[PDB]
């Protein structure tokens, strides 16, 4: 049974559709209605943080880690697609979730002059249990386009070029109000 | 014939020798996958981790062995970097084509090899998680399917 309030993340969904094609192909559109958990991690300065802090913007919410390569791959493009998109309306929502060497994700930003995403990060690493029980965890990396109702519009398990024009048309298409 | 597991002789992320009987003596997990990088990354070996890190001090009570199904591109050294991410408990195996395929029979691992157009291969595997007991007898699959809190609790009952 579907969260009623998350029928208009269903509706987006469904009007995005054909741009969902070439760089952001591996898109799967949501069918049915999802609200996210929701998620609680921290920022950079060690201030606790809910996916619903930032309800009324639509999200992009990408999980990474160091043991994963692509993961670490795609950050550019994120950080690209943040500070282009990003405003009252969008957000990027990066969130790391390594386990050990807390220090390693926070350098891997800094020496790549990425300074767009924050830092967000659940060392438990709980944040990846949320949406592995709800099927939205099938690799990594793995990232929700999440509305301002913190419900679901899609879901991509892998990378992605997000800097592309390809990704940059779909999420404009997305992003409301 | 219709019984999971068999004999092997590998080499782990160290250089010493683990065998189906150095594995005795403990509940075992036996899971197989690859480290070189793939495209998107399979969660496996980063869920047993967190299995493995909810059991806390009796993490050392069990085996936890992850096998290389790609035994070309895994080496000891391809192990030992790659699992240094993970829980240190974490066992990574190799060895030569022979013992990889010997290994791959006896526990009927699907391995086939899926080519990832930017000129390279994935090797595409049985993600499942294999139980063994005490005597390297096949018991079940092991769950991964829910919290490494409930997980950790089942393995603690073998204990």
């Amino acid at each position: 049974t579907g969260d009623p309030a998350c029928r208009a993340a269903v509706a987006t969904a469904q009007k995005i559709a054909p741009l969902a094609h070439g760089e952001v192909a591996a898109l799967t559109m949501a069918s049915a209605p999802l609200k996210l958990p929701d998620l609680a991690f921290e920022d950079a300065d060690g201030k606790p943080k809910k996916l619903s802090d930032f309800r009324g913007k639509t999200l992009l919410v990408n999980l990474w880690a160091t043991w994963c390569v692509p993961s670490r791959k795609e950050m550019p493009a994120l950080d690209e697609l943040q500070g282009k998109l990003s405003g009252p309306n969008f957000e990027v929502v990066a969130i790391n979730i390594d386990t050990r060497d807390p220090e390693k994700p926070k350098t891997f930003l800094k020496e790549a002059n990425l300074t767009r995403l924050g830092y967000f990060n659940d060392q438990k690493a709980k944040v990846f249990q949320d949406l592995k029980a709800i099927g939205r965890a099938l690799g990594m990396p793995t990232s929700v386009l999440v509305d301002p109702q913190g419900c679901e519009i899609a879901t991509i398990a892998g990378p992605a070029e997000w800097a592309s024009e390809d990704a940059l048309k779909l999420i404009r298409a997305a992003t409301g109000k | 014939p219709a019984a999971i597991g068999g004999p092997f002789q590998l080499t782990d992320q160290n250089g010493k020798a683990v065998t189906d009987k150095s594995l005795k003596g403990k509940p075992t997990l036996i899971f197989f996958g690859y480290t070189h990088s793939p495209d998107v990354c399979p969660t496996s070996l980063f869920e047993i981790s967190e299995v493995l890190r909810a059991m806390g001090k009796d993490a050392d009570k069990v085996n936890a062995i992850f096998i290389s199904v790609d035994p070309e591109r895994d080496t000891p050294a391809t192990m030992k970097n790659y699992l240094s991410s993970f829980d240190p408990h974490l066992e990574g195996l190799s060895g030569d084509p022979a013992e990889i395929a010997k290994v791959i029979t006896s526990y009927r691992v699907y391995a086939k090899k899926v080519p990832t157009k930017d000129g390279d291969y994935t090797m595409d595997h049985t993600a499942l998680i294999y139980l063994m007991d005490r005597d390297g007898r096949f018991v079940s699959p092991f769950n991964l399917k829910r919290t490494p809190e409930e997980a950790a609790a089942d393995l603690k009952r073998y204990l």
